[PDB]
DNA sequence: AAATTGACCAATCAGAGGTAGGATG
DNA sequence: TTCATCCTACCTCTGATTGGTCAAT
């Protein structure tokens, strides 16, 4: 279901975009 | 919301991209909107980053193009490079 | 090396036809006379995805024009690799299960596991 | 099959519509 | 296709006449369709037919009525008679 | 007489069924607050149906919701009559043979005689 | 008499409802402090219809303004008057018919009689 | 040329305003708005156009219309904008 | 369909306006 | 003011699933 | 005959497309 390693390219950028979604549906309510 | 592609402009490129006489579910249509919006927002986000890191304030093709090659979009960036340079 | 993306995770037929998709965009691409005005209201939708990120300040003209062909060839690319698990379940309409499965054929699309999970 | 006497009431209004059935069709095959 | 009322709506009206197990091919949906069409034409030319000899231009409820009784449709007639009172 | 068409043709079961089937309709005409709402699509498609006839000139408001509750009445008596058809065959899908079969046994319904040969 | 033309076909409330509208529009005329500055693209667009006419020569600016406010008038109280015969089919777009339908109703519209055949 | 009618937005914008606020209008229904509204000028001007001819005058003046409104059976529009040219001239 | 009297105050000023109008279609 | 395009509503049509009716032993 | 279980073919009904107007640009 859940993978530890996905794509070496994308990984950092992932964990970010998850942080900056997280503060967006935040700041939105 | 700014969020997101528009649906309408989404559904056509899929409706060309399937055959002519292909159905298409609201759902797949929401899905491909949410994908092509993250695909904007990631690519996106990793060209800001190098931005804010070399102090620049504009974000340009080429920080476009080389957050397209860093992020494993090799294929995008050496067909869009043809393409900014006509521009 | 640089168009490992256009087939990987595809066998047989749709291999070819991924591949003679993406010499089709280059093509097109390599052509001289573009027409650089795409409507007013979807570059202003880019932009504004765009601006949704906070770090986001000043975004070139050039920046919204290039998503605007990616976004086309994005679509195409993920719909087609999508198409072929409607037509192995003999369905005529594409489910967001359809999608799913295409993503999972390759890494490329890892940066969707959230949005499609 | 097809018989000579039918409802006394509906008779005539019968052979009517058959007219004005012809004529419809006289139009629709003409336009 | 002015001649016939629409198939969708006769096709409801089948269902709710039969027991739920009970399927209707498309030919009888298509018959219905046409009889109950008839049905209207049939009653409306005699009752268009009375008022261009009494010199009145306007078909209502009572020719409808007058008709449906002068075609051998009294129980309808008499039926409605209470439902157009009401009106 | 007036109620002679109400069974006309039928035997046995199918004799009460349609008998109560008409006494639930009056009934219902019997009860004191109608809507006479009709769907803009109906009304507009009953008036078509009239006006195809040249004859016909100007329809009152009334005549469409007459035919809509009317037309209502003729296909489920209609329905239930052309079932008989389908039950003695032993059938669960009701055809145009049935409807045919129906039609024959009134006299009420000779005006169908070129809509339905039989 | 003068007014003759507010009420002609009209029946019930839509009767009460374009004398009150024609009570507003006179109320409005009948105010001190009229703008008579209307936007140049309008104005030359209705002195060009009154031109398409060859036996007009000059037009006097009083003329175009007085067409202005009466064109606003015609307009609003066709509208109105068909928008009655939407109601009565039960909807809520207006269609060419309304407007046909409503010009029948009135002598006053028989110079459109060749606009809006019927 | 075609300058024979007034421009489609500005009769469909007082047709909107002359409608409930949850109407719709259908694009032929604007379309017949505004070739009857179009009409209303070019019949009422005609008249007041001859009339000027006959009494050897050049210009159309306001007086005109009303006149001419009068003649074609427009009395309750020339009484309602007689009160409104008042006012232009004071 | 096409009555033979129409509004008296209308009828003349009908007539002139099909021959105007007939005439604006012939340029065309 | 006119044209273009996205969103939306109501009406229609199509396909994905469901059930009948026939075949075989 | 009366089941048991396939298969084929049609109907059903959800849900996708269509047609047309508003709103935004
Ligand atoms: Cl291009
Ligand atoms: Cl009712």
């Amino acid at each position: 279901e859940s993978p530890l390693y996905v794509n070496a390219k994308q990984f950092h950028r992932i964990l970010k975009r998850r942080v900056a979604r997280q503060k967006l549906e935040e700041q939105l309510r | 919301q700014d969020r997101w592609l528009p649906i309408a402009n989404v559904a056509r490129i899929m409706k060309l991209a399937l055959p002519e006489n292909a159905k298409i579910a609201k759902e797949a249509k929401e899905c491909m909107q949410e994908c092509v919006s993250e695909f904007i927002s990631f690519i996106t986000s990793e060209a800001s980053e190098k931005c804010q890191q070399e102090k620049r304030k504009t974000v340009n093709g080429e920080d476009i193009l080389f957050a397209m090659t860093s992020l494993g979009f090799e294929n995008y960036a050496e067909a869009l490079k043809i393409y900014l340079s006509k521009y | 090396g640089t168009w490992a993306n256009v087939n990987q995770g595809l066998q047989g037929t749709a291999r070819d036809i991924l591949t003679t998709y993406w010499q089709h965009v280059i093509n097109h691409l390599e052509s001289d006379n573009h027409d650089y005005k795409i409507h007013q209201l979807l570059l202003a939708r880019i932009k504004k995805v765009m601006k949704a990120d906070p770090e986001v300040k000043m975004i070139s003209a050039e920046a919204p024009i290039l998503f605007a062909k990616g976004c086309d060839v994005f679509i195409t690319e993920l719909t087609m690799r999508a198409w072929i698990h409607a037509e192995d379940n003999k369905r005529r309409t594409l489910q967001r299960s359809d999608i799913a499965a295409a993503l999972s054929k390759s890494d490329m699309f890892d940066f969707l596991i959230d949005i499609v999970p």
